């Protein structure tokens, strides 16, 4: 009776949330985001199944304003959901405030959608990770810091240095916490940080990856903007990575 | 307040004077008439300051909305009906003569009129504010088609220094900007540069023969400059 809808089991623990996170493993997919000193990016993977799809439809990662990005990990359309209600989020607080919203800021308010799903009856909860992307000004000296959060079902909002998220992230996410031991992510070279990434998906789906299999995002102090990396500077790290 | 938009062979130019009034004194003598609504489209603002802002920035709210769902830059078209219709809606409440211009690849440069009752008219050149009725005139008799960029801002800065030399409600420094393929152009010119005004003009140098001393004959000459 608790298996259904929003209430407490006898431990304490609340069924649907738990089920929702599966959702996110159903979906097949792997996410491994990495932010380095100048710069923070996210790599997808890009499912083509079908030889008939056009490939250039076919994404996980958006923008919710010219400044922030995201990558939907699990059930596709629930994604889609919250990227709307990402969009509208900021577009309110833009016009309250007359300013941008900041990344840690709009993570929380998505965060917030999602607990109260958990916590009201009646609506299914997003079967999915948002993970959001952007440039944070401290109010010190007004210098731009790259971060990373991720928010989930259950309504968890925490920043990272690193995660993968999706089918495999255990195996994926103990390679990028080896990888950590060497040199802290926040004192890499983009091109440093994206061979640890690409090989923590290498590592965890079994395989080798093409520039076609990946999509990648980036927000960098040199250009604020999220953005989509080109098909040939993800060949050049892919090529530094085989070599070395 | 003189604003006014012009369309040139692959984009436009918006000029603007600085002045805000409240009738007969100058609350504020560098305002900013030309806002912007998305990369490359601005509008030149006249009318109530509080009512255009706030119609300039809840316009630019929807455009950039607009922008994220489509992908894609958006076309001046877009950018005046929004605007209109926020024009139309609240015709009875506010006072507000807007022109939306801008460049966008699918139409090139383009200038729409959105005057008080909130019509909206697709032109070549559009004059509004209080110092436009001085400008009609000008641009008739003076005015070309296939101006260059730099013919064009020329024109503007020269149209607005003649509207704002008569006109009580107009002044200051003359702003412009340029909208086109490439990156944005501004200027503002100071009123000490101004490229017209009648305390520099020659015909007005010499005063009028108001004050003639008195004298043995109905002859005038000069006026009276010291006591007999």
């Amino acid at each position: 009776f608790d298996k259904y809808i929003t209430v407490f089991s006898p431990e304490g623990s609340l069924y649907q949330v738990e089920y929702a996170f599966k959702a996110v493993t159903y979906a097949g997919l792997l996410t491994v985001a990495i932010r380095c000193k100048d710069a923070v990016l996210v790599f997808t993977q890009h499912n083509v199944p079908d030889r008939l799809m056009r490939p250039d439809t076919i994404t996980s990662l958006h923008n919710i304003n010219k400044d922030i990005g995201t990558c939907i990990t699990g059930r596709a359309p629930d994604g889609k959901s919250l990227v709307q209600k990402a969009r509208q989020e900021a577009s309110e607080y833009k016009y309250r405030y007359g300013s941008p919203i900041p990344v840690s800021v709009l993570a929380k308010r998505v965060a917030d959608m999602a607990q109260v799903r958990t916590q009201h009856a009646g609506l299914r909860l997003m079967g999915v990770v948002m993970t959001f992307l952007g440039m944070e000004q401290n109010d010190a000296d007004g210098s731009w810091v790259p971060q990373i959060y991720c928010v989930d079902p259950a309504g968890w909002c925490g920043s990272y240095h690193a995660c993968a998220i999706g089918k495999k992230q255990i195996e994926a996410n103990a390679f990028l916490e080896k990888k950590q031991k060497n040199a802290p992510f926040h004192t890499l070279s983009q091109k440093d940080a994206a061979m640890i990434a690409l090989a923590a998906l290498q590592s965890a789906l079994g395989a080798s990856l093409k520039a076609t299999d990946v999509e990648v995002g980036r927000c960098s102090v040199e250009d604020h903007c999220f953005r989509r990396v080109p098909d040939e500077d993800v060949e050049e790290w892919l090529t530094a990575l085989a070599e070395a | 307040t003189t604003i006014m938009a012009v369309a040139f062979k692959g984009g436009v130019v918006l000029a603007a004077d600085s002045r805000t009034s409240t009738g007969t004194y100058v609350v504020n003598r560098a305002s900013n008439k030309l806002t912007k609504l998305a990369e490359k489209i601005y509008c030149c603002r006249s009318g109530s300051a509080a009512d255009t802002q706030a119609l300039a920035e809840q316009t630019a709210n929807y455009l950039e909305s607009y922008e994220i769902d489509t992908s894609k830059p958006v076309n001046v078209t877009t950018a005046a009906n929004i605007f209109k219709k926020l024009c139309y809606m609240n015709k009875w409440n506010i006072s507000a003569g807007i022109i939306v211009a801008g460049y966008d690849p699918l139409n090139g440069g383009s200038v729409y009129s959105i005057p008080s009752g909130g019509s909206c008219v697709k032109l070549d050149y559009a004059l509004g504010g209080s110092g436009s009725i001085f400008l009609y005139s000008f641009f008739d008799a003076n005015y070309k088609t296939g101006m260059s960029k730099e013919e064009c801002v020329c024109f503007c800065q020269r149209a607005v220094a003649h509207a704002y030399s008569r006109d009580g409600s107009s002044g200051g420094l003359i702003r412009t900007i340029a909208l086109h393929q490439g990156e944005p152009e501004d200027m503002t010119i100071p009123w000490t540069k101004t490229p017209y005004c009648m305390e520099k003009d020659p015909k007005y140098r010499d005063l009028a023969v108001q004050n003639p001393p008195f004298s043995s004959s109905a002859k005038i000459t000069v006026n009276q400059s010291r006591s007999e």
